[PDB]
Formats: structure tokens, C-alpha cells, sequence
């Protein structure tokens, strides 16, 4: 029934919102890695009505490394697989940093120009997600970092 | 004589109603039936005090389509420094013997209105006096909006960007309060939002306006969506970044535009208007330059002959 | 077998090598679709060792379309599906031009932050192909342009 | 050690309550007790990517008085071989291998910060980054705060003037929140308010604060009248001369003034403050400028030496 | 109409030899018989964005000996900076609403080429591009050649000076290459040879090409010796002083050239023609200057008047 | 006294290996063991008449180190009064009366050498003279590769980048040549060969010396890499493309390098090493520049003190 089989062992990333699967595999690196690496886009879903969907083989992600998902599948759902079998599943936690991957919107924050990498200080907010510069010290709602 | 001729144009506050739909009606004929040779034998002085070539190079293309020669400068080089000690009482009172009619645009407010007292029996034409008047630029916006809208009248106008500081938008503003049942819509931060004065201009008249944060909110009952540009200058850089998003188009926030709808921008419009929005049939920015043509021409026109055009 | 199941309709692009598949999917847009996608990186291949495989239903690629992957993947072959039978194969060949993809080496070169498309004409010489900026007219080595 | 030594200095949101009380306790003690040897045999490098020569100067003395040697530069948009190409990475990476210390001031926000990534054992100080930190600043304004005060808790504190665009206001309220019962009036035209991410912070700590439309509602209960610089060429020429009216500072409106009660500013003052004030006794920011020195030295002590020999 | 009308002139290696037999036809006839108000009635503009007078004169004089009014301006003050974050096409979206053709120089190559896509129906000349194109300087060498020999087929040309950097004597190698059975010879320091891929072009032609170390080895048998600047700024000034001897020119040099032999020079001349050549009948670098007139009248005239000339 | 007490230092031409071998036992003792005090009393004269940040802090430190006063400038285009009109001869002769060593940096080739002519018994340090001669570089890094390598002689040193342009390249080549058994690997665009002199040199002497097009071909056999920046504003955009590839290094480049391999680069490197080769073993610019500072400190020292206490 399975478009994309099972895997004997590795990570399943499940319960990716539509147009994130794409940007999840750029953004991570994920494909940088000589595993085999199947990938579902524009699946059914129960729960979401479609979804996007990500095997690794023989790779495994830390707590942390998943909840660096939380700000673009907040729903996601990463299995852990072993000899065929779900032996964890887990949801991302809005992490207390996050690094690499986002942009600081302030033109004139020197991370820009220079080989560092970007750092925000995360915090919750009642509607969005505040974000703080490492280095311009500068904090954003999550909807204008992400926007770039 | 026609209502305009020999006459300054300085301010829109001093152009009535009857004098912006004349200029309007004699900018549609230029425009439907040129007359190259009409101003054959004039000299007009371009006198660009503070550089701008965007609407330098409109006013010389204007005079050159009805046949006048054209001497000038343009500094913005001398800008403080170098930059005599000479009034520009002298300056003016030298020019004025030299030409037919005066172009002008410099950094201070009130220099045409100035320059008007020392040119004697030659016009003077105000292409821009710092922060305060621009009224060749509302001639074409006003020109721009009847041709595409049929009208002057009964419009929905949203005013979007850095309403604060934008003489054009103030202008725009003041010239369509002449006019009747006009409908005003002002999205701006609220560092730049429209003055109080023009607001106070509005409700004396009884004409109604809201303000809104978004262009989504009003995108589906507006006739002409006016952006302007946000110079980033008066901005902290992180500022600009956080409100940016709301002074933004793009082309699909145009989804569900009325099909008469236009977008104006008295340019640049590089942050402001997305590349995407130019294919569409709302943008209507580079036509809107090019209206500057017959506007400028209209004026030039009724300010140097006698007679109307027909 | 199968990891990555048979479609319907639509088409499959078999034997891309390995590190080129993801690199396809971020160049030519592939997954800005509402179309169910499939993807195989790092697959077992009898002809290549290793490749890459990638499946776009309900979406067809005319013959330019199929040699824009020619730079990169000129090994591919191209497969048509209809109601779950292969209907037409095809590699790509040089296209004459290159348009989007690309960008020109020459940092004086108007094309950089305008408006408009990169483009290069495409010229064959021997081993390497030459490409020629539409814009500046200046010809660099592929080796050069894809570089960066 | 003590806690400062060898630390980093870039921003007053790392340094806590204790952090401060001990630079100010330090400062107290140098300025009672010169040790114009301490850091004899020690090398600063004086950076400034951006000049500000009042602050490089006030600094460079403050290495001199504690006998210490100083190499550096001042950057108008130019100086030398590297910059304009070579990365503030590199650039600190290499003074980095030549001094004991870099003190550095820079156009961009975070430029301190990055600094200390590339400069190994070496301490940065941050003498300003863009529109972001200036904590020596904050220190020596705390220090004539609590010199002129005799404590940092429990003041009612003025801030006047410029409240969106001054980043030194914004580091005094964030260093005076670390302490307790301190009371805040701010003093500014809409256009230049106190930003409301400074006035979050107030509320999460429970901190009061009110505004004000001038200084006269609540002179009498000042100790400390904080005034700033409006950026006026951020603002419109009519704008700032409508605004300048309730930001101005005369000998006259000290009238009811406590006794105890100090008129800082961090310079330059050119309009916020007539020169009539500066005989009275509440005129301050001279000695504010030369309390720079000892919050200075204070720092680099810290910072370069691992005990406090005194 | 005729092959040109309301065609763009942008690369050399866009026109074929017809089209140059064509402009150099036309260039004839305007120069035997002047056609003043061929152009009356058209405005161009002249965008030099990167100076150019001598060539902005050419062009400008161009248009007003064909009757047509000008517009336009000189930067190279605003190189990087005042300069706007507007793009080239949105100023060319806007330009070609006010005339009738652009003539425009630039700083980058591709320039012109990307304003072709932002014009419309408004022909665009390129009036140099960077390091790429300058066709109008080689169609007024090709006019000055065709007329002082007789013909553009079957010469000995000798370029000499920087073959390597030099935009004109690429184009003008090209163009001559359209021809049939002529001669280079390339007279330059190793370290400025004619690029690899001229000589490429050439041998797939079939074209006889050959190097030599100086003007002297072929002086007998030129029938056009085309000279160019070398810049010092490329090189270092002691090995500008170590080549220079090969690549000047001195009247005493010319004691076995043919009596048809002209000496050609884009211009600025200053180091490498000595001004004693300037009296000798071979001296024809200034007539070939004044031939940019006629070259450029005859492609103002071809793009925008429908009919040939007669 | 030592070889070098009141010697003027102006070119690696003048030093025998005796010299240079001094200097590098020094700049090892005085890192070893400093001497805070050993030019206590002295004032030495910093001018930059050409800046050069790196060089200059470089240069001032290392006379902190050892206990001297400094004054000085660096200058742009102008500094005061007597420059552009007085003669450098002049500028010598007073500063020679102030100073009791001269550090100087100056635009024009011979710039040191004449200086010696006027600044009496005043020692005069070149910190560069144009493209001719740069010797305290040279040292510095030649006590970088004894101090890595264990050794000048008999090793293999790979040069890369633009040798035609590099006084560095040229000047460590020279001074390396002064010693056994080295063997040379040119790695360069033909474009920027280094040149025949340098050839010349090496081939007189019997010294080994190949061109590579690739820095692979010689990887495994490599003691020193040393990396020179491309003036690639002498170069054409388009060609400045397309040689970089060859000079560019990244951290994969270095798989098969010897254990004892150091790169080096005088710096800036913007292009030429990519930031991944900065956390091998093997990146020691940063080190390079810090060992400057003994470099120059070894100069001073020698030069200005009869003995060598150590
Ligand atoms: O491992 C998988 C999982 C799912 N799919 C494909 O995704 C679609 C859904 O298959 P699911 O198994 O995920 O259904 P579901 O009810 O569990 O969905 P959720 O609410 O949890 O989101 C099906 O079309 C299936 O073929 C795979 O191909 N492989
Ligand atoms: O549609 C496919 C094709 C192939 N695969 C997977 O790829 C691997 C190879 O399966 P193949 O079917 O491609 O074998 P092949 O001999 O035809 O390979 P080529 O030489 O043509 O390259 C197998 O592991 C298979 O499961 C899929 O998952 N889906
Ligand atoms: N050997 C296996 C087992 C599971 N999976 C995938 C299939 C699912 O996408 C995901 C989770 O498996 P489940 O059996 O738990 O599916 P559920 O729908 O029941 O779990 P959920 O509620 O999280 O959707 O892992 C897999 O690729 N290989
Ligand atoms: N309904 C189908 C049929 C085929 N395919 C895929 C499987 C192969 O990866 C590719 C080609 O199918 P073939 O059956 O032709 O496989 P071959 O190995 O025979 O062809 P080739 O030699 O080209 O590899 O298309 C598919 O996704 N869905
Ligand atoms: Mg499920
Ligand atoms: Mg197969
Ligand atoms: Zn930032
Ligand atoms: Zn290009």
C-alpha cells in the first residue's frame, strides 16, 4: 500500500506540513550523507489532509536536533526504526536556541558580512515566536526572520 | 487668456479645482494631437539647485516635445560649499533676463515661491522646494488617475508607506479634497503615519478616511493603491526590518484586486513594489512616468501662450 | 523490490548520479507543486553503483525541459508513465542555451541584482563546454560557471 | 580572580547587578588612590572603525593613567590594507596576536561580539556597536549616579529627549532595572517615546514608570534629570522646531529642583541644554565626562588583573 | 523599411557585413549631402552614466546636424554610492517613455543589452559597455578605413599597444575578420597580447595573422597602423617604462611606410603617437574623430527613419 | 656592537645570511625572554607617509614591547604643512632631529633610501617603499619558516598567487636564496609569472626552481606554502574569474600534506584561502603575523643597542 516502503532502520521524519519537506532537506543538510534517503512529497494525511514525509536509513537524530524542527513542523512526528519496528516516536519542543539556519533581519547586524554562524535566543510569545540576535541583540517576531 | 497664462505655479494649495481640470484637459490633447512647434523661440531655464534626473530629464523631454530650447544646470554638487555666498534673489534676478520661464527644484522650502519675487515678468515653475511643494508631480498623479479611472471624483484612494514625511502623498492628498465623495485609506506604520494636519484638512471638509495596517484589508474596494517609498535613512535598519512587511506589495496581494484598480509610485520603488507586480495589468507605475510628459507639457503650454490649445 | 512504488502518470527520471538529485530538485523548482512527489537518493543501480531517482505525478517535461539536465545528470533518462506503463524514453542532449539556472562568473556583469534571467549560449569544444554570457558576451569553461 | 578578569565586556544585558557594584566600587577606589603603574608593560589596542573622539580619548587617557601603552587607529571610511576586503574576523585575529587588550568601536550592531570569537585569550571591550550596546557609557553614568546619589536604588530618575533613538538611554533603564524601588518619567515627543520593549521589561519587573509632557510635572521629585540629543537629521527642520520647546533645559525651570538632584547628559548638548544651567549646582555632565576616566580605568583593571590589590 | 529601422545597435557581433556596408554607405552620403531636419521632431536622450566627453559630444553633435533635441546627463559622480539601489531597468522602463531612442554608456558590461529588454519599441545604441562592446567607435575605424584605402577587404592592419585589454581593437578585429583576405599583424608587450580567443576566431576563418616585436618589422607593407592607449594602471611604472619603446610611434619611423598608409588612434593618443607624426600625411587620428560624426548620424538616421537616405 | 647597531635597514638586497640569521636568534630570545625596558628613554618616529594599519600597529607594538615612546602619522592624501610643497629630504631632516630611529612607509620606490641621505646618525627602518622593497615582512617571515621548519636551508617552498606583483614573493625568494639546497614550486596564471629576474637570480646560483599549473602536482613534497592575494584591480573582471580556481586553497586541497607543512600568506587574504583551511595544523598566517611583532622588535633592538644582553 506503502508508496514509500518501510525501512529496516533509521529515521522517519512524519506529520511534515506541505512545502517543508523541500525546505527541511536544504536547510539540514539532509541529503549531504551516503545512507539512502527516501522521501514522500505532497502525501495524504489523516490528520493534516497532506503531509510531506522523510526516511534516513542508519541515521539517527539527538532530542535537540529535533526540536530545531519545531519552527517548521511544529507537528512533525520522527520515528526512530529498528528491525522494522517504531522503537521511539518523538515531537519537536520549541528549542532554547537556534543556530545555522535563520537569517537576522537588522541589514546592518554584522553577521552578514562575516564567516559566523547565526544564533537567536528563542522565546515564546502569546501569538508568534520572539527571536534575539546573538549579535545585533536585536529580537524579531519569528514571522519577519523567517520571512528573510 | 487662458486661466494660467504668465502665471506661477508654485503650490498646489494655490491651484483651484477648475485650474487642475484644465491642465488635465490640455494635457489629453497634447497627448491626443502634439504640437512640436508651439513653443518654437522660447528659452526655458531647467534649474536644478538639487539634482534630479528622473524629473529633469521629464521637464526638458516636455519642453523640447513643444519645440523650446533649454539651458540649465544641476548642482547638488555645490552643496554648502563652493555654493556662493549670492542669494538666490541674484541668482534668479540674473536668470530672469536671460529666459521665458523658470524650471526650478532646490533643497529649501520656498525657494520658487522666493525666486517668483525676483523674476519679474517671467514664470517661474516649481519642480520641487524641499519638503514642501511638488505640484507638476500631483499634476500627473491627478492626470494618471482621471485617465484611468474616468474620473477625479467618487474615488477610493489608498495612500500607503511613509505617509509622514511624503510631500507627494501630502499633495495628492490635498489636490483630491477638491474634488468630491473621495474615500481615503491610509496604511503606514505609526512612525510614519499620515499628519494630523491633512487629517484635520479632511474632517473640515467632511471627507472620510480610516487607517489600516494592512493593504489586505481594503485590497478588494480600492481604485488606485499610491505606494510610496520608505527612505531607510530616517529608519533604525531593525526598525525598517520589522514594519517593512505591511508597506510591501507583491503580485499576490493582488488576488482579489477590483479589475479597474492601479498601482501608482512616484518611484523609486525599490523595496516598495515587487519586480512580479510589473506584468500585471494593475501596475501602472512606468505609465504613470510617462504621463509626466503631457502634464508637464500642459503646463508648460498654458503658462507660455495666450491662447488655449486645442 | 521497489522502495520508491510504481506510479500512474506522470514522470520518473531515473539514473541521476549521486549529489545530484537533491541538487536538481533546488535548481529547477521541482517541489513547488501540489503534485505527489517521490524520491530515491542513494539507491543500489546495476548500470551506475549508486543514483539518485526522482518522480513527478501528473507533470510531463517537454524535450528542452529534458535537456536542461544534461549539464548535470547526462546519464539521465527521462520516463513518460501512463496508466503505469513506461511510454517513452529519452536522455538529454546539449541544450543551445541555458537560461535561470546559472550564474555568470564575471562580477561586473550587469546580470548580478537586475531584474532578469541569467542566460548563456551553450557551445561544445571537444571535451568542455563553453558558455557565453548573454549579457556581458564574455565565454568562461563550464567548470568555471557551475563553480559558483 | 575577580569575576571581570579576563572577561569580555560587550554588553550591560551580561553583566549583573554584582558585575556593576564592583566596577563602581573599583572606580571609587582609583580615583581615591591613582595606581598609575598597575598596567605597566600592558599593550591596548585603541580600535575605532568608527571615530568618536571624545570616547577614544576618555578612554586612551584611562589606559595611560594606569601606565599602560596604547597602538590603534581611527577609521573615516578609510585607513588601510585588509579592510574594505578583509573580514573583522581577520582584522581581530590578527591585532589579536599583538595586544593585551583591544577596545573597539564599530558602525555595526554585534561588531564586539564577533570580535571576541576571533580574539583568543584576548579581552574585547566594547566602546560601541551601532545602534546596540555602549556599556562603558552605562557605566560611567551609573557611577555619577551613585557617587552624586549615594546609592542606584530607589531614584527617580528623568530621561528627556530622544527615548527612541538614544541607545545609551535604553542601557541606563535596562542597568537601573537590575536594582530595586527605582522610579522612571519619561520626558519625549510621540515621534521619539520610549520604545515599548524597554517599557515590557519595566512592566515584567513590576517597575514604575509614567510619562510626561514636561519636566516641570515632576522636577520636584527628580534626583536624576537624564537628558539626551534629539538626532534632528532624523527629523524633519519644522518637526524639530516643534518639538524642541518641552526638551529644552534652562537655569530657570531648576527652580523647585531638589537639592540633591543632578542634570546628566552624555554629550554633546548643543540645544537640549542653555549654558545658563551650567553654573548651577545641578549641572553635572562635565564631571559625568570625567567620572568616564575612573569607570574606564575601573574596567581595564578588572579586566588585566586578576586580584584587586585594592 | 530599411534592415535597421528600429533596430538595436549593441554588439558588433550582432551586425552583419551588409549592415556595416550599410551604415558606412549611409555615412557617405550624409557627409557629401547634410540632411539638418532628418530628425526634426525626435527627442534623444544621452545617458552617459559613465562619463565620456569626447564621445558625448560626437553622439550629441550626431543628433543635432540630423535636427533632433536632446536630454540627458553624465554621471561618474555617483559611482557607487548616491548612486540609487534603483535598478538600470526600472530607469530604462522610464526613460523610454520620454523619447524616441536611447544612447547610453556604462560602467558594466551588458548594459545596453538589458536595456533592450526594458525599452519597448525605443531603440537603444550602446555607446560602450564595460570591457565588452563599443560598435560605433568601430564603425566610424571601419568608415575611416574604407575611405582613406579604398575598400575594407585585402589590408595589411597592424594593431599595436594593448591588444590585450583594449575593447576597440577586438571589435574592430571582428568586424575586419567579416571580410574577405586580410592581414594582422599585432605588434604588443607579451603581457598585453591579443586574447587567445581573437586568434582562435581568426584561424577558424582561415585569417593570416602574426606577431611582432615591433612597429619597424612591417612598416613597408601596412596599410593601416592602428594604435591604442596603454594604460599605466595596469602595469607597473617600471615595466611601463621597460616596453613603451615598442609601442611609440615617432615620425622618423615612418620613412619606408606606403604612401597609402594612414595611422589610426581611438584616442587619447598621449604617450604613444609623438606629436611630429601629427604633420605627416599618415597622421589620421583626428579626421578618423571627425568621421564619428558621420558613423553616428548615418546609425541615428538608419534606426529611426524608415527609409534609406539617398 | 652587534653587525647591526646604528645600521640603516632598507633592503633584503643589503642583508647576508649572517644578518638575517642574527635578527632570527634575536626576534627567538627576545619571544622567549622580552625586554620590557631595553628602549626606555628612546622616541621613534612611526610615519606612515603611504598608510598601512597592519603593518603600522604592528610595527608601534613592537616598540611598546621593548619599552619605547612612539609619535608619528599615518597619512591619506594629506597630513600639513610642507608635504606636497617640501621634499622629502626636507620632512628627513627635521624628524631626524627629533627621533632617535625613523620607521617609514612611503608610495614611491627608493623612499628609505633617500632618507638615510638626510637623517644623519638616525637609523632609517623601511616599512615599504613602493613596489621595491618591504624587508621587515621578509624577516618576519622568514623567522616564521625557521621557526616551523627548523631549518632555512634545503627546503621546499611553494609560491602561489601573483608573483609578478608581489615585492613580498620576490623579497623572500631573494632572501631564501641566500641559503642551500632550496628548491622553488611556481604556481601562477602566465598572466602573473613571476618574473625573469627572479629566474635569473635562482638559475645563477644553481638554485632548483619549477612552474606547476596546480598546487596537487606538489602537495606531498611541500615544507612552506606561501600564498600571495591577487591585485586582481590590475586584472579584468572576466579573467580575474577564471584564473582564481588555480589559487584558490580549501582544506581539502591539504590531504596529503607533510605533518610539518605550515601555510603562509602576508595578508589580507580575502579569495585566495578559504576559512575551512583556518582549524588545520597547518594554517599559521595568523601566527606569521604575530611573530611581526619579535621580527621588529629584533630590528629595533639590534639596531639601537650596541650589545646583546641575551
Ligand atoms: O511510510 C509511509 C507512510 C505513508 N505513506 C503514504 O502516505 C499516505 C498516508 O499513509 P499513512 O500510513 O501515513 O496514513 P495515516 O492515516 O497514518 O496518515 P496520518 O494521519 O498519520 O498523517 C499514503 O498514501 C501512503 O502511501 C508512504 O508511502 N509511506
Ligand atoms: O522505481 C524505482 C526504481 C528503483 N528503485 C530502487 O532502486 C534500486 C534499483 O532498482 P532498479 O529497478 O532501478 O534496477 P536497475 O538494474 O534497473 O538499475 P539501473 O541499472 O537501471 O540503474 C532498487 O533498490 C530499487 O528498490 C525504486 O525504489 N523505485
Ligand atoms: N519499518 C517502518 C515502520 C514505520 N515506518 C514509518 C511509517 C510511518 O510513516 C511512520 C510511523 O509508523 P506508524 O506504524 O507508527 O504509523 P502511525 O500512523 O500509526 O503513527 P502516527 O500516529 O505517528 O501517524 O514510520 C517506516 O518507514 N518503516
Ligand atoms: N508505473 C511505473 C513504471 C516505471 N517506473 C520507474 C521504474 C524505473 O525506475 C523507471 C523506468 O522503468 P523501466 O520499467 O523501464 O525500468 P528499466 O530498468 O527496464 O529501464 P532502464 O533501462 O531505463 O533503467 O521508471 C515507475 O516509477 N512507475
Ligand atoms: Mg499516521
Ligand atoms: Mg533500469
Ligand atoms: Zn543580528
Ligand atoms: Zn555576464
Amino acid at each position: 500500500k506503502l508508496q514509500v516502503e518501510a525501512i529496516k532502520r533509521g529515521t522517519v521524519i512524519d506529520h511534515i506540513p506541505a512545502q517543508i519537506g523541500f525546505k527541511l532537506l536544504s536547510l539540514f543538510k539532509l541529503t549531504e550523507t551516503d545512507q539512502r534517503i527516501t522521501i514522500g512529497l505532497n502525501l495524504p494525511s489523516g490528520e493534516m489532509g497532506r503531509k510531506d514525509l522523510i526516511k534516513i536509513e542508519n541515521t539517527f537524530l539527538s532530542e535537540d536536533q529535533v526540536d530545531q524542527l519545531a519552527l517548521y513542523a511544529p507537528q512533525a512526528t520522527v520515528n526512530r526504526i529498528d528491525n522494522y519496528e517504531v522503537v521511539g516516536k518523538s515531537r519537536p519542543s520549541l528549542p532554547e536556541r537556534i543556530d545555522n539556519v535563520l537569517v537576522c533581519p537588522n541589514s546592518n547586524c554584522i553577521s552578514h558580512a562575516e564567516p559566523v554562524s547565526s544564533s537567536f535566543a528563542v522565546r515564546k510569545r502569546a501569538n508568534d515566536i520572539a527571536l534575539k540576535c546573538k549579535y545585533c541583540e536585536k529580537e524579531f517576531s519569528h514571522n519577519v526572520v523567517l520571512a528573510n | 487668456a487662458n486661466p494660467l497664462y504668465q502665471k506661477h505655479i508654485i503650490s498646489i494649495n494655490d491651484l483651484s479645482r477648475d485650474d487642475l481640470n484644465l491642465v488635465l484637459a490640455t494635457a489629453a490633447k497634447l497627448k491626443a494631437n502634439p504640437q512640436p512647434e508651439l513653443l518654437k523661440h522660447k528659452v526655458i531655464a531647467s534649474c536644478f539647485f538639487e539634482a534630479s534626473t528622473r524629473t529633469r530629464l521629464s521637464f526638458e523631454t516636455s519642453m523640447h516635445r513643444l519645440g523650446a530650447s533649454v539651458v540649465g544646470f544641476s548642482d547638488s554638487a555645490n552643496t554648502s560649499l563652493g555654493k556662493k555666498g549670492e542669494t538666490l534673489a541674484d541668482t534668479i534676478s540674473v536668470i530672469s533676463t536671460y529666459v521665458d520661464a523658470i524650471v526650478m527644484r532646490h533643497p529649501q522650502e520656498g525657494a520658487a515661491r522666493l525666486a517668483t519675487e525676483f523674476s519679474g515678468n517671467v514664470p517661474v515653475l516649481n519642480a520641487g522646494d524641499g519638503s514642501n511643494q511638488h505640484p507638476t508631480q500631483t499634476l500627473l498623479d491627478l492626470f494618471t488617475i482621471q485617465e484611468t479611472q474616468g474620473r477625479l471624483d467618487n474615488l477610493h484612494v489608498a495612500m500607503v508607506g511613509d505617509l509622514k514625511y511624503g510631500r507627494t502623498v501630502h499633495s495628492l492628498t490635498q489636490a483630491l479634497a477638491k474634488f468630491d465623495g473621495n474615500r481615503f485609506y491610509f496604511i503606514a506604520p505609526d512612525a510614519l503615519a499620515m499628519p494630523q494636519y491633512i487629517l484635520d484638512m479632511l474632517d473640515e471638509k467632511g471627507i472620510a478616511w480610516s487607517l489600516h495596517s494592512s493593504i489586505e484589508e481594503v485590497m478588494a474596494e480600492v481604485d488606485i493603491l499610491y505606494m510610496t517609498r520608505v527612505q531607510k535613512e530616517r529608519l533604525d535598519p531593525s526598525e525598517y526590518a520589522n514594519v517593512k512587511a505591511q508597506f510591501v506589495l507583491r503580485a499576490s496581494d493582488l488576488h482579489n484586486a477590483k479589475a479597474n484598480m492601479k498601482v501608482l509610485h512616484p518611484l523609486p520603488r525599490v523595496d516598495e513594489i515587487a519586480t512580479d507586480v510589473d506584468k500585471t495589468p494593475h501596475a501602472w507605475y512606468f505609465q504613470q512616468a510617462g504621463n509626466g510628459i503631457f502634464a508637464r507639457q500642459a503646463l508648460l503650454a498654458l503658462v507660455l501662450n495666450r491662447d488655449l490649445v486645442l
